[PDB]
C-alpha cells in the first residue's frame, strides 16, 4: 500500500531528545520515597 | 480500537513505574510487591 | 641450542596460588548452572563443529578440558569421583571452587597455605564424623532396612488405587527386591503376572517364578499337581512322536515301508522318553509344544510337563531354580536340574497357573495379582512397578542422610559450633569450610529460581532447633523436613564428594609455581 | 556469519537497494542501444586482444559479467524474449529497468511491501495489453490465398504419415479445423474422436 | 582442549546475545510468512539461482557459527517433518516468546519461571482451541471431501501449478486414500514415493499403484515391456536378490581359454549354473525376472531366448514396494524361487509423459494398493520442485485433517482467540504467572501482525479490529487478508487449518523457546 513518504528524518532528533529526557528521569528516579538515595553534586 | 488501545495499554504499563521505584528504593522485591498489590486490589481500591 | 620456555619466565608464591584460585573460580562459575535437577544446560561446540547440549557435569568437563593446570587438576579429581562413585561430580567441583574462593582472603592476609590445608583437613574430619552421626540406621524407631522400604513403597503408591491396601503390597514389593541378590538389584528380575478373580488384598507373593497355563494337549490334569522334590529341566527339541527340528520330508510309495519307518521313529521316541525318566527330570519345560505321547508317558511315570513356555518365563524359571537348558534328553546332567521347596499349580482365576515357591536362592521372583477386572490388576501392576523401583533405589543405599541441603546445613552448624572450642588460627579455616559447605543449597536455590537469601536465612534459623532433617523443598518454594518427605541422599556419596573436593583444594593450594616446556 | 563460500544474505536495507538499483542498472547497458538509431558499446577483454564493439542488447547482456545477483535474475528472466521472439531483448530490459525504477520510487514514497505495487502492475499490464489488442490491425486480407497456403502446408506436413491415405481430404480437414475457429487455434479448441 | 580461540558468554550477555541471535534468525523468514510472503533468493555455491519463500528451505540451506541460531535451525529441520508448512509460524512465535522473555528477565524473572509460565499458557491456549474447534467429518462426508480438496488446492495454488492444480490435489487425495487406513488415520509417507524429472507440463502428473523401476532391461535386445498376454493372469514377477551369474573368484579371475579341456570344463560349469537358474525361473512360472543385481551375458541371452524380460539393480526398498503392490515375497536365491512366491501385477509397460521420449518403465496395478508413487513433471526444475513441495504440504494437511476431526481456521483468527483467552486468564493467576500469560498473549499477537504486514495492512489497526470483532460481538474465525478476499470472517471463506497442526505448532514453539532459554552458558572452541 501507499503511505506518507517521510522524506525528512525528525525521528533522529526526537529520539535523541527522548533519550536525554529519559536519562535525566532515571537519574532523578532513585530519590523517590522516604528511603530515596541521596544525590551529591 | 486502533492505535488508541495500544497507546492506552502502554500508558497503563508505564503507570506502574511509581510503585516499582518505591519498591526498589525500599529494598523490597519489585515483582513480589506489585503482584501482592494487584492481588489485594481485587477487594480494595486505593487503601492497599 | 634448544630452549623450552622461549625466554619466558613466571612468578612464584602467593601470586600463582591466587591465579589458580581464579581459574578454579572460573570453572566453578562455568559449572554452576548445571547443579541440581532444575539446573540449566550448557552448550559446547567442539573443534569438529559438533554441538552438544547436556547438564551432566562429567560430559561438560570432558568437552571443556580447560588447559589451566588448576582447572586440569579439578577436572582430574571430578573424573576420578565420577569413575569411583558416579554421583556428585558437579557437587565436588562446586565445593572445590567454593573452598578455593574462601582460601583467597586468607592468602591475601598473609596466612600460610599449610594452615589453610590443615584446617580444611580438620573440618573434613569433623564433617565426616557429623555425617556418620546424622546417617540414619535405626531399628527400634519403627524403621529399618525393611520397614523403611515398606514406608517408601507406601509413599510411592500414595494417591493410587491400592493406597488403602498398601499395608499388604509394601511387603510384597520389599520382599521382591529382598528375595534375590541384595547386592545386585535389577527390575527385570521382579516379574508380575495378572490373574483375574479375587480381591486385590489376596495377591500372592511367589519366591520363585510363576507363569500362566501353556499346556493344551492330551494329559491335562492327568499329571501330579504338587512336587516336594522337583527337578526342573528345560529340554529343547524332543517331546514329539515325530522329529520337529532337523527333520526331512519322506515320501514312501508302499504302506508297509512307511509304517515300518513310523514304527522305528516311535520306538526311538519311546527310548528317549524312557531316558527322560532315567535322568530324574520330574518337571519338563520347553518353549515348543509337547506332544500327547510325551505327556502320557510322563503322567504314567508321575512326571510333570508343560510346553509353549515363553522365552522370558523359561529363562526366569531356570535362573530361579538354578538349572539350565539341555538340547537333548540323552545329554541331561544332574547339575542342570533345579529344585524348589514346593511346586504346584494355582487354581485361582478358574485356571491353573504354574508357580515355584520356597526357593530363597532364586535369582528372580514373580508377583501374582488378583482383582475383579483386568484394568484393576493393570493399575495394581503399575503401582507395584513404581513401588519396586522406589524400594530398589532406597535399598541400593540403606545408609541415608537428609537431602535438599539438610546434611550440608547440619554439617555447617556443627562446624560453627566446634569453631567456638578450637580457639586459635584454625577457627578462621573451620568457619570458612562451614560457609563453603553452604554453597550447595545456595546454588540449588538459585538454579531453581527461589529467593536464595531468604531461603538460606530461614533454613539457618530453623535448623538451630528441632530435627536435623530440615532442608529446602524444591516442589513448592519453602523449607521443611525432607526426611519426612522421603527425600534423602546416600551418606557415603556425600562423604566421598567432600573428601574429593578437599583433596582437590589441597592439591591446588599446595602448588607454588608451574613451569611449562615447549612441545 | 551466515551461509558461507562468499554467498551470504545482505542487510535488508542494502539487500533491497541492490535488488532494485542493480537490476535497473542492467538497462543502462542496453538503454543506449534501443531503437535503430541506438549507440554502440565497447566490450573490452582482460587481455584487450579480443575487444569488440556491438549494439545488440542480447550480446551485451550475455557478454558482460554481472556480479550482482539481482542483475543475474533480471537477465535470466528476460532471456525468455529470445526464445519467444528472438528480437527486442533491449526493449524488454529497458522496460523492466524502468518498471523497477518506478517501483523503487514508489517504495521510497511508501516504505511498504511491494505486494500492492505488484497487484497494481498486474492490473496496469492487463489494461495495456487490452488496449494494444484493441489498437492492432489485421493484414490477413485475401483470406482465400491464406486458405490455399494452409491447404498446401497441410499436404506437406501429412507426407510420410498414416494420414497419407487421403492427403487432400486430411489437408482440407486440417485447414478447416483452424480456419473455421475464427479465434484461438489451440488444440484445446479442436477435438479428435478415435473410433 | 583447544583453549585458544575459544569464546564464551555467561552471566551478563548470555541471555541478551541469545535473544538477539534468535530475533535475527527469525527476521530472515519473518517477511515470508503467509501465502503472499515475500520471496528470498537462494544461490548455491556453484552459482545456481533459485527463488522461493519457503521458510524451511531458507533456514535449511543457511549455515552459521552462532550456537543459538544453529540450534534453532536444527530444531526447525526436525520440525519440518512433523508439520512442514508451519515452520515459519513456529519460528516467529518462538522469536516473539524470546522477545517477551527478554523484558520479563529485565524485570527480574528467573528463566525457569518464564519457561513454566509459557508452558502453562500453551496448555491454556490449546484448551481454548479445543473448546473453539469445529468438526467437519462429523457433519458431512461430502463436506469433508470438499474441505480436503480445498486444502490441497490452497496448498497448490501458491506455486506455478495453480493453472491446473486440481489434478495434483486429486492425485494426492487418491494416494492418501490408497495408502492410509482409518484404523490409525496416519499416512505412511514411506509408502508414498515422490519422483519426477525436468520436462513435460503440470498436466502430466500421474499416480502409480506400484514401483516405477525405470530400467533399460540390460541387454539391448531384451524386450522393454511385459504384456498381459491377452487376458492372462497379469504379469508374474520373480523377486530375486542373488545375482544371475555363477560364483566367481574375487582375487584373480581371468578365466581365459587356452586349450579344449579348459574350455569344456569352464563352459560345462557356467552353462550348468545358468541352466539351473533359468530352469528354476521357468518352473516358477514368472514372466519377468527382477534381480537385486545385474545379469551376465549368458543369462541375458537365455532370458531373451525364453522371452523373459529382465530388471537389474532393484533396491531393497524397491523390492519391498514390489512385494507390497504385487502381494509377493522376496526370494533370496534362484533355487528358492517358486510360483507360490511370485508377485502379480496388471502390466509392465512404458509410459510417455508430454514430449518426453525416455519411455520410462512403470509397474501398474489399476487397483487399490497400500503403496503408491506420486509422479511429478514440469517445464522447468523450479516447477517440479514447487509441485513436489506443494504435494508434500497437501499430504500433510490431509493426514492432519483425517487424524483429528477438530479443525481451526487460518488467517490468525486462532491466534487472536488464543491471545484473548490467555489475556483474560492472566488476571486470574497471581504472581509471575500473570506476567508469563501476558507475554504469551503478546507473542501470539505477533503472528497476525506479521501476516497483516506481509499483506500490506497495518498490523496495529488490523489486530485491534480483529480483537474487537472477536470480543465485543462474538467468538468466530476472523483473520487478516492473507489472500484476495471480499471481507473478513474466514469462516465463510473456508480457510481451515487442522487442529492437530496448530497444537503441534504451539507445542514446538514452546519447546524451542524452552530449549533456547534453558541454555545459560555457551562455549565454542577455535577452528583448524
Amino acid at each position: 500500500n501507499a503511505t506518507f513518504k517521510n522524506k525528512e528524518k525528525p525521528q533522529e532528533v526526537r529520539k535523541a531528545n527522548i533519550i536525554a529526557a529519559r536519562s535525566v528521569a532515571d537519574a532523578i528516579r532513585t530519590s523517590l520515597g522516604p528511603k530515596g538515595m541521596d544525590k551529591m553534586i | 480500537e486502533g492505535v488508541q488501545a495500544f497507546i492506552w495499554q502502554e500508558f497503563a504499563s508505564a503507570l506502574e513505574v511509581i510503585p516499582t521505584t518505591l519498591a526498589e528504593n525500599a529494598g523490597l522485591n519489585s515483582i513480589k510487591v506489585v503482584t501482592e498489590l494487584r492481588s489485594k486490589h481485587e477487594n480494595g481500591e486505593l487503601n492497599d | 641450542i634448544v630452549v623450552l620456555k622461549e625466554g619466558t619466565d613466571a612468578s612464584q608464591g602467593k601470586g600463582q596460588i591466587i591465579s589458580n584460585i581464579n581459574a578454579c573460580v572460573a570453572v566453578q562459575e562455568a559449572l554452576k548452572p548445571t547443579l541440581g535437577p532444575l539446573g540449566s544446560d550448557i552448550l559446547i561446540v567442539t573443534s569438529n563443529q559438533k554441538t552438544t547440549i547436556s547438564n551432566d557435569g562429567a560430559t561438560i568437563l570432558k568437552l571443556l578440558d580447560v588447559v589451566h593446570p588448576a582447572a586440569k587438576t579439578l577436572v582430574d579429581i571430578s573424573r576420578a569421583q565420577d569413575a569411583e562413585v558416579g554421583d556428585g561430580t558437579t557437587s565436588v567441583t562446586i565445593l572445590a571452587g567454593e573452598l578455593m574462593k574462601e582460601a583467597k582472603p586468607f592468602l591475601e592476609e598473609g596466612i600460610s597455605s599449610h594452615l589453610i590445608m590443615k584446617g580444611y583437613r580438620k573440618a573434613v574430619s569433623l564433617a565426616v564424623e557429623k555425617i556418620n552421626e546424622l546417617a540414619v540406621d535405626i531399628t527400634s524407631e519403627k524403621s529399618s532396612g525393611r520397614e523403611l522400604l515398606e514406608r517408601c513403597a507406601r509413599t510411592a503408591m500414595s494417591s493410587k488405587l491400592i493406597h488403602n491396601n498398601a499395608d499388604f503390597f509394601v511387603k510384597m514389593c520389599v520382599d521382591a527386591v529382598l528375595s534375590l541378590d541384595r547386592n545386585d538389584l535389577d527390575d527385570k528380575l521382579i516379574g508380575i503376572k495378572k490373574i483375574p478373580g479375587g480381591a486385590m488384598e489376596e495377591s500372592l507373593f511367589i519366591n520363585g517364578v510363576a507363569f500362566k497355563k501353556t499346556f493344551s494337549y492330551a494329559g491335562f490334569e492327568q499329571q501330579p499337581k504338587k512336587f516336594n522334590n522337583p527337578k526342573i529341566l528345560s529340554l529343547n527339541v524332543e517331546l514329539e512322536l515325530k522329529a520337529e527340528k532337523d527333520n526331512a520330508e519322506v515320501r514312501v510309495e508302499h504302506v508297509e515301508d512307511y509304517q515300518a519307518i513310523v514304527d522305528a521313529e516311535w520306538q526311538l521316541i519311546f527310548e528317549k522318553l524312557r531316558q527322560v525318566e532315567e535322568t530324574g527330570a520330574n518337571i519338563v519345560l520347553s518353549k515348543l509344544p509337547i506332544g500327547d505321547l510325551a505327556t502320557q508317558f510322563f503322567a504314567d511315570r508321575n512326571i510333570f510337563c508343560a510346553g509353549r513356555v515363553s522365552a522370558d518365563d523359561m529363562n526366569r524359571v531356570i535362573q530361579a531354580v538354578g538349572g539350565s537348558i539341555q538340547s537333548t534328553t540323552s545329554d541331561i546332567k544332574p547339575e542342570h536340574l533345579g529344585t524348589c521347596a514346593l511346586f504346584e499349580e494355582m487354581q485361582i482365576g478358574s485356571e491353573r497357573y504354574n508357580l515355584f515357591q520356597g526357593c530363597p536362592q532364586a535369582k528372580t521372583c514373580t508377583l501374582l495379582l488378583r482383582g475383579g477386572a483386568e484394568q484393576v490388576i493393570a493399575e495394581v501392576e503399575r503401582s507395584l512397578h513404581d513401588a519396586i523401583m522406589i524400594v530398589k533405589r532406597a535399598l541400593q543405599n540403606k545408609l541415608i542422610v537428609a537431602g535438599g541441603g539438610a546434611t550440608e546445613m547440619e554439617v555447617s552448624k556443627c562446624l560453627r559450633d566446634y569453631s567456638k572450642t578450637i580457639a586459635g588460627k584454625q577457627q578462621m579455616i573451620i568457619n570458612a569450610f562451614a560457609k563453603a559447605l553452604e554453597v550447595i543449597p545456595r546454588q540449588l536455590c538459585e538454579n531453581a529460581g527461589f529467593d536464595a537469601i531468604e531461603i538460606l536465612n530461614k533454613l539457618r534459623l530453623a535448623h538451630s532447633k528441632g530435627e536435623k532433617w530440615y532442608g529446602v523443598v524444591f516442589e513448592t518454594e519453602n523449607i521443611g523436613d525432607n526426611f519426612a518427605k522421603f527425600v534423602w541422599e546416600p551418606a557415603l556419596v556425600k562423604i566421598n564428594a567432600l573428601n574429593s573436593a578437599t583433596e582437590a583444594t589441597n592439591l591446588i593450594l599446595s602448588v607454588d609455581e608451574t613451569i611449562t616446556n615447549k612441545g | 556469519q551466515i551461509f558461507g563460500d562468499q554467498v551470504t544474505e545482505e542487510r535488508a536495507e542494502n539487500a533491497r537497494l541492490s535488488a532494485f538499483v542493480g537490476a535497473i542498472a542492467v538497462g543502462d547497458l542496453v538503454k543506449s542501444t534501443l531503437g535503430p538509431k541506438g549507440m554502440d558499446k565497447l566490450l573490452q577483454s582482460a587481455s584487450s586482444n579480443t575487444c569488440m564493439v556491438t549494439n545488440d542488447g542480447a550480446t551485451i547482456l550475455k557478454s558482460i559479467p554481472l556480479d550482482n545477483p539481482a542483475a543475474k535474475v533480471l537477465v535470466n528472466i528476460s532471456k525468455v524474449q529470445d526464445d519467444e521472439v528472438g528480437d527486442g531483448t533491449t526493449s524488454v530490459t529497458v522496460l523492466s529497468a524502468e518498471l523497477l525504477r518506478e517501483a523503487e520510487k514508489l517504495i521510497d514514497q511508501s516504505k511498504i511491501h511491494p505486494q500492492t505495487i505488484i497487484e497494481g502492475y498486474r492490473l496496469a499490464s492487463a489494461a495495456a495489453l487490452d488496449a494494444l489488442t484493441k489498437a492492432a490491425v489485421d493484414n490477413s486480407h485475401d483470406k482465400t490465398m491464406f486458405r490455399e497456403d494452409l491447404i498446401h502446408i497441410a499436404k506437406t506436413t501429412l507426407s510420410s504419415k498414416i494420414l497419407s491415405q487421403d492427403k487432400d481430404h486430411f489437408a482440407e480437414l486440417a485447414t478447416n479445423a483452424i480456419l473455421r475457429l475464427k479465434g484461438s487455434t489451440n488444440l484445446e479448441h479442436i477435438q479428435i474422436i478415435k473410433i | 582442549k583447544d583453549q585458544g580461540n575459544k569464546k564464551r558468554q555467561h552471566g551478563l550477555e548470555a541471555k541478551k546475545s541469545h535473544i538477539l541471535a534468535a530475533r535475527s534468525v527469525a527476521s530472515i523468514i519473518k517477511t515470508s510468512l503467509g501465502p503472499r510472503g515475500l520471496d528470498k533468493i537462494l544461490i548455491s555455491p556453484d552459482g545456481e539461482i533459485t527463488i522461493t519463500n519457503d521458510g524451511a528451505t531458507i533456514l535449511s540451506q543457511m549455515e552459521l557459527d552462532n550456537e543459538i541460531a544453529k540450534l534453532l535451525v536444527q530444531l526447525s529441520k526436525s520440525q519440518d517433518d512433523e508439520i512442514g508448512d508451519g515452520t515459519t509460524g513456529v519460528v516467529v512465535l518462538a522469536s516473539a516468546l524470546l522477545d517477551q522473555a527478554l523484558e520479563l528477565i529485565q524485570k527480574g524473572i528467573h528463566p525457569i519461571k518464564i519457561a513454566n509460565g509459557f508452558d502453562e499458557a500453551a496448555k491454556l491456549a490449546i484448551s481454548k482451541l479445543e473448546e473453539t474447534c469445529d468438526d467437519i467429518s462429523a457433519s458431512n462426508d461430502e463436506l469433508f471431501r470438499d474441505f480436503l480438496l480445498r486444502a490441497a488446492k490452497t496448498s497448490l495454488g501458491s506455486k506455478i501449478v495453480s493453472k491446473d492444480h486440481d489434478r495434483f490435489a486429486e492425485m494426492a487425495v487418491e494416494a492418501v486414500i490408497n495408502v492410509m487406513d482409518k484404523d490409525r488415520k496416519d499416512v505412511d509417507f514411506d509408502l508414498i514415493k515422490m519422483q519426477g524429472r525436468v520436462g513435460g507440463s503440470i498436466s502430466d502428473s500421474k499416480l502409480i499403484n506400484g514401483v516405477i523401476l525405470d530400467k533399460d532391461f540390460s541387454h539391448p535386445q531384451m524386450p522393454k515391456c511385459v504384456l498381459p498376454k491377452e487376458g492372462s493372469d497379469g504379469v508374474k514377477l520373480a523377486i530375486l536378490t542373488c545375482p544371475f551369474e555363477p560364483p566367481k573368484p574375487k582375487t584373480k579371475h581371468k578365466l581365459d581359454i587356452s586349450s579344449v579341456e579348459e574350455y569344456q570344463k569352464l563352459q560345462t560349469y557356467e552353462q550348468d549354473k545358468f541352466k539351473e537358474m533359468i530352469d528354476d525361473v521357468k518352473k516358477a512360472g514368472a514372466d519377468v525376472v527382477i534381480c537385486q543385481w545385474g545379469f551376465d551375458d549368458e543369462a541375458n541371452h537365455l532370458l531373451l531366448q525364453n522371452d523373459l524380460p529382465a530388471v537389474r539393480w532393484v533396491g531393497g526398498q524397491e523390492l519391498e514396494h514390489i512385494a507390497i503392490s504385487t502381494n509377493g515375497r522376496i526370494v533370496p536365491r534362484f533355487q528358492d524361487l517358486s510360483k507360490d512366491k511370485l508377485g502379480t501385477c496388471s502390466r509392465i509397460y512404458e509410459q510417455e509423459f508430454g514430449t518426453t521420449k525416455d519411455r520410462m518403465l512403470i509397474i501398474e496395478q489399476s487397483k487399490e494398493t497400500k503403496t503408491v508413487t506420486c509422479f511429478v513433471r514440469g517445464s522447468n526444475k523450479m516447477i517440479v520442485d514447487e509441485a513436489e513441495r506443494a504435494l508434500h504440504d497437501s499430504l500433510c494437511v490431509v493426514r492432519n485433517l483425517v487424524k483429528d476431526s477438530r479443525v481451526v481456521y487460518g488467517g490468525g483468527a486462532a491466534e487472536v482467540t488464543m491471545s484473548l483467552a490467555v489475556s483474560e486468564e492472566a488476571d486470574k493467576q497471581r504472581g509471575i504467572d500473570q506476567y508469563a500469560f501476558r507475554g504469551f498473549a503478546q507473542a501470539l499477537d505477533t503472528i497476525p501482525m506479521t501476516l497483516a504486514e506481509n499483506s500490506g495492512l497495518d498490523p496495529i489497526g488490523t489486530l485491534s479490529t480483529l480483537k474487537s470483532k472477536q470480543l465485543k460481538e462474538k467468538i468466530s474465525n476472523i483473520g487478516v487478508d492473507c489472500l484476495g478476499y471480499g471481507s473478513n470472517d474466514m469462516k465463510e471463506l473456508f480457510v481451515v487449518d487442522p487442529f492437530i497442526g496448530k497444537k503441534q505448532q504451539i507445542l514446538l514453539a514452546t519447546q524451542l523457546c524452552r530449549m533456547i532459554l534453558k541454555i545459560d552458558n555457551v562455549i565454542i572452541s577455535g577452528k583448524d
